[PDB]
């Protein structure tokens, strides 16, 4: 990374990662698709050409978020070196490459943070997880406590407690109780099986730890929701 | 060499002058991999996983 | 998880299913020519 | 390419590393697959690459050497090879691995050049459209060509600039496709012939351009090649007003050497450029989009030089202009023109007459053709849209419509703007969309779906209920047996007795009387990669002569251009569905005969009636099951996956989404019906055949006693029917046993479907748990 | 459970495969014919 972009040198990098991202998962999303020209990154050294490249830059993020919704040139010119000779060189090179950086990292970051909400439906992932993984149905929840408490007094072994056949029963008779049960947002939940115990341990609190709620991500949400993240919830 | 086209040909030239003798087969075969514009690499990857249950 | 599970385990039985009806077909049609 | 040839290279490439077992190629394959971008997306870093493989070569100057040369050469998968073997150098141990393996294990030529291009154009050209060609007094008269005819030293060097020998700077005779070399007279001074050796370059760069100008300016090397010709020799033009400048200067003795040196700066840069792209040219004999890949690549390359950037730019732009020209016919009227094949769409003459024979969608994917080396660089990403559109426009322009792209607009080359890509997914958008209205409209394509349900799901219960009394008899006979005119004629009384008389395509629906029952093909085809296959191959047809009830099928005949939508592949399913739906029917009415039959028999002896008591209650169970089945069959499989297709193909986008759906309805079907598991299948089958085999001997029984030891043919009978009932029994527990493993371990959960319809009351239930 | 949907997936995709390859290699001899 060059020395006098170290200051930007990671959101560079977190914004080109992001846009190969974007253009992986969802190359047709509003934010991913749209043509809208990105502003010129280039090393100004007159004061009046940074100027006027920032506002080229301002311009460009202007318009592209309507449409979503000097230095040594010339011989005779004197300005393309006064801010050479007010500003050093590195401070220069900074204040003449950050601004353009900045306003199109912004204008990747808006664009990013749109496809996230509207074609990713974080918010609708989050209301999923709520529904299904945090038993938002808490009739649901109620139906399979009671029977998983049947089945963990009754001394069933997880082969016969967490058979598919079994526990594919009681998560339909928990979802059908459920008035969220039967939403698109608990068909998201899965009940898995970390281990088969040979025996259920009475009175032991973790008797059914076996039992996972896993959440399905999607691209490019898996990035974001991790399989760690999806192993803390489960 | 009469199993690579003259373009293999040219790059089983360039790969051994890069110290790689490979059977012309199987560069044919990995050029029509690179044709197929798999990523190379996967391709490495495959290699590598073909290559490392077959010890010496 | 599980779902996806089934999804998977039902997509490739399907996928085998075509591709046995098309090699099916194909050897009815070169046991013909 | 086949589609499975990644398949092929992965079983070669596992043989030739001696990799024990298949066990996990399609791990690999699907790595790679996964893996697997159609564009070359990666930009390589080729110049570390290199330098990676220089360090690990034993010969990097050779490496380096051949990479330039490769380059200059626009060779395919260079940088791609290069980083492969930098990877094979980072794995020592692979590459020992591999070793190890491997031990174990120019006016001639471009006069032949010209015949062969010729030769291809016109076996292209079948249509016998010969390829123009120039006069050969155009390639004979070397004064025509402008190369070199094989104060004072200013003067030579102005006449060298113009590609004409000077008295004391000559130039060297041409060695084939090299620079034009020049001889300075040895007895100028050193600096004097040092500047003249600087600005001979120039003259070598310009007589280098001119022998490719000529060269390439034959038909033969194709429009987008004459077009770059033509723009070159405008640049020529130039530099020819420029050293007539410097010659004019020299006549008033303004232009030292000096002079000449630092005016010819730019001269030389631009004459040195043309001379690198006119040798890449003509090294990579790059043609239509290899020419534009070639100019993109080098348009990139420049970039850092403005003036080398534009001068790219421009030739690139001109030398597209034909093959965007060829595209834009291609992308607003389906039309290849491309007479020098440098299109990237190649047409193949195909029979769509065939595609309702062809299983294979042969006709629609064969006929127009991507030609991957004649793919621009630039619109690479557009391939396919353009292939899709020109399709689309061609099958409409085949069924009768004429396709005019509203949004036909020339098509110009840009680097920054990627236009022309918009501009193609737009003609390929309006192409698709036409072609599917006219399949929707014009070919009827709902009506056709509609008429397919109505014949092949039995959705007109009534028409087979009508073609079901009509023909029984016929159809009850082996097939060797039956009179096809007694079927077809049963055909059009169902026909005309049910209300798809007012059906405008129930002349579509045919009688199809299939070679082999429904439950050995599933089975040969289920057993098709598994270790059944060899037990079907080995197991003797069995001799019973196929009834008319086991082969009877619908077909359906769907006209081009719905041929392509209503194929072969999609009317088998259907004749799959209706012969499913037409055995289960059967077996329905076996059971309500013995049903009919025993109450009859119940009239007329008030005595036997015990003795019928337990063929009533089989007859009762095979009922209730046979009826179940069907059930499932009708309004969870083929209804459930009909009103799928059909919200599909409301839902279709393009007439391939279409095809897509309604494929995805027929696999649906057949999924859901249980036709997909062969053990269930066989299950079903065995279960029916007693079904069919208990319905005879209860009607035999009755009619029997109809006509009339006694008490010994009623033991028999009872007897009989006790085992028929235990081998409905097993088999029904055994159905039930396989729906509940395959709900549990496959996470088949329409199976419990099928498990709480066959065991409703819970009469299995027990027996299951037994 | 996972693990024995994973079991059915695997079986089925090496029954995928080897359907691929048998019928790569039947288009290929109907091609040579």
């Amino acid at each position: 990374v060059p020395v006098f972009l170290k200051h930007i040198a990671h959101d560079i990098y977190v914004c080109g990662k992001t846009i190969n991202l974007l253009k992986l998962c969802c190359p047709r999303h509003y934010l991913c698709w749209s043509d809208v020209p990105v502003p010129r990154i280039s090393v100004i050294f007159s004061l009046e050409e940074l100027k006027e490249i920032e506002k080229d830059c301002a311009v460009y993020v202007g318009r592209m978020e309507r449409v979503a919704r000097p230095q040594v040139q010339s011989a005779a010119d004197e300005t393309a070196v006064q801010l050479s000779e007010l500003l050093t060189l590195p401070v220069l090179m900074k204040r003449s490459i950050t601004a353009p950086l900045a306003a199109h990292i912004s204008l990747v970051n808006k664009a990013a943070v749109d496809y996230f909400f509207v074609e990713l439906h974080l918010e609708a992932h989050y209301e999923a997880l709520r529904h299904f993984l945090l038993m938002e149905d808490g009739e649901f929840a109620q139906s399979l406590s009671d029977l998983l408490f049947e089945k963990l007094g009754a001394g069933q072994t997880p082969g016969e407690l967490l058979n598919p056949l079994v526990l594919n029963s009681v998560l339909s008779k928990a979802l059908q109780c459920s008035l969220h049960g039967d939403t698109p947002h608990a068909s998201n939940l899965s009940l898995a099986l970390k281990y088969l115990p040979e025996v259920f341990a009475p009175n032991a609190p973790d008797v059914l730890s076996c039992l996972e709620l896993r959440y399905k991500v999607d691209w490019p949400l898996n990035i974001v929701i991790t399989e760690g993240c999806l192993s803390k919830y489960s | 060499k009469k199993v690579l086209s003259t373009e293999e040909m040219e790059l089983y030239e360039l790969a051994q002058a890069a110290g790689g003798a490979i059977d012309p087969d199987v560069f044919k075969i990995l050029v029509d991999l690179l044709k197929l514009n798999v990523a190379p690499l996967a391709v490495f990857q495959m290699l590598k996983s073909m290559c490392a249950g077959q010890r010496l | 998880n599980m779902k996806d599970f089934e999804n998977q385990i039902t997509e490739l039985k399907k996928e085998n299913f075509n591709l046995k009806l098309r090699i099916y077909f194909l050897e009815e049609r070169m046991q013909q020519e | 390419m086949s589609e499975f040839r990644i398949h092929h290279d992965v079983n070669e490439l596992l043989s030739l590393l001696r990799v024990h077992g298949g066990d996990g190629a399609e791990v690999y394959i699907d790595l790679l697959q996964k893996n697997r971008t159609p564009y070359v997306t990666t930009t390589v870093s080729a110049h570390s690459a290199k330098v990676k493989i220089a360090e690990f070569s034993r010969t990097p100057e050779d490496f380096l050497k051949k990479y330039d040369e490769l380059k200059s050469k626009n060779t395919r998968n260079l940088d791609p090879l290069v980083y492969l073997l930098s990877k094979l150098t980072e794995d020592k141990e692979t590459l020992q691995y591999l070793q190890q393996n491997a031990k174990e294990r120019t006016l001639q030529q471009s006069l032949e050049l010209k015949r062969k291009m010729l030769r291809d154009k016109q076996n292209k050209k079948n249509s016998g459209q010969h390829l123009p060609i120039f006069p050969a007094w155009v390639y004979e008269r070397p004064a025509l060509i402008g190369d070199f005819l094989i104060s004072a030293v200013v003067e030579d060097l102005l006449y060298v600039l113009v590609g004409v020998d000077g008295r004391y700077v000559s130039a060297q005779p041409l060695a084939g496709r090299q620079s034009r070399t020049f001889l300075v007279d040895p007895n100028l001074d050193l600096s004097i012939r040092e500047l003249v050796h600087r600005i001979l370059p120039v003259a070598a760069s310009y007589s280098a351009v001119t022998r490719f100008i000529e060269e390439k300016s034959s038909f033969e090397y194709g429009q987008v090649n004459h077009a770059l010709a033509a723009a070159m020799r405008t640049l020529v033009k130039e530099h020819l007003i420029l050293v007539s400048q410097l010659e004019q200067l020299h006549r008033q003795g303004l232009l030292s050497l000096q002079k000449l040196w630092f005016y010819i700066q730019p001269a030389m840069r631009t004459m040195d450029i043309l001379a690198s792209l006119a040798t890449s040219v003509d090294k990579g004999e790059c043609l239509g989009g290899s020419t534009l890949s070639l100019l993109h690549d080098r348009s990139f390359s420049y970039t850092g030089d403005s003036q080398a950037q534009e001068l790219c730019l421009y030739l690139t732009k001109a030398a597209s202009a034909p093959y965007f020209e060829v595209l834009e016919k291609w992308i607003y009227r389906g039309i290849i023109h491309d007479p020098y094949s440098e299109f990237m769409v190649e047409e193949h003459e195909l029979r769509k007459e065939r595609i309702q024979e062809d299983y294979n969608d042969k006709y629609w994917d064969q006929r127009y053709t991507i030609v991957q080396q004649q793919i621009p660089s630039f619109l690479q990403k557009m391939a396919d849209k353009i292939l899709s559109t020109g399709k689309y426009l061609n099958v409409v322009r085949e069924c009768g419509h004429d396709v005019t792209c509203p949004v036909a607009k020339e098509i110009i080359y840009t680097l920054k703007e990627r236009a022309y890509v918009e501009q193609i997914e737009k003609a390929f958008n309006y192409a698709s969309k036409v072609l599917l209205d006219f399949l929707m409209e014009e070919k009827e394509l709902v009506a056709h779906l509609r008429s397919i349900k109505r014949y092949f799901l039995m959705d007109q219960g009534d028409f087979f209920v009508h073609f079901m009394d009509l023909a029984e008899e016929e159809l009850r006979k082996p097939v060797e047996d039956i009179t096809p005119p007694r079927l077809e004629a049963l055909l059009e009384l169902a026909l005309r007795m049910s209300t798809a008389n007012t059906d405008p395509f129930k002349d579509d629906l045919k009688i199809d009387l299939m070679p082999h029952d429904l439950i050995t093909q599933l089975l040969r085809v289920l057993a098709i990669e598994t270790k059944q296959e060899k037990a079907m191959a080995h197991a003797d047809p069995t001799e019973l002569a196929l009834s008319g009830l086991e082969a009877f099928s619908f077909d359906y005949i769907v006209k081009w251009p719905l041929s392509l939508i209503i194929n072969r592949k999609a009317l088998t399913r259907y004749q799959m569905l209706f012969r499913h739906m037409f055995y289960c029917k059967h077996v329905e009415r076996q059971l309500c005969s013995v049903w009919i039959s025993n109450k009859t028999a119940k009239q007329h002896s008030l005595h036997s009636a015990q003795w019928f008591a337990g063929a009533f209650t089989l007859r009762q169970r095979m009922l209730n099951f046979v009826q179940n089945i069907q059930y499932y069959m009708m309004f969870e499989v083929m209804e459930p996956t009909w009103h799928i297709l059909e919200k599909n193909l409301k839902s279709a986008s393009n007439i391939d989404d279409v095809l897509g759906h309604h494929t995805g309805f027929l696999d649906t079907c057949l999924k859901d019906c249980m036709l997909t598991n062969p053990e269930l299948l066989k299950v079903f089958s065995k279960l029916m055949s007693v079904c069919v085999m208990f319905t005879n001997c209860m009607q035999k029984f009755t009619q029997s006693m109809k006509l009339d030891d006694t008490v010994q043919l009623v033991s028999g009978f009872e007897a009989t029917i006790n085992k028929f009932d235990k081998n409905f029994s097993a088999h029904l527990l055994d159905l039930l046993a396989r729906l509940s493993i395959y709900s549990t371990s496959d996470c088949e959960h329409g199976m419990a479907s099928v498990i709480s319809r066959l065991d409703f009351n819970g009469f299995y239930t027990e027996r299951l748990e037994r």
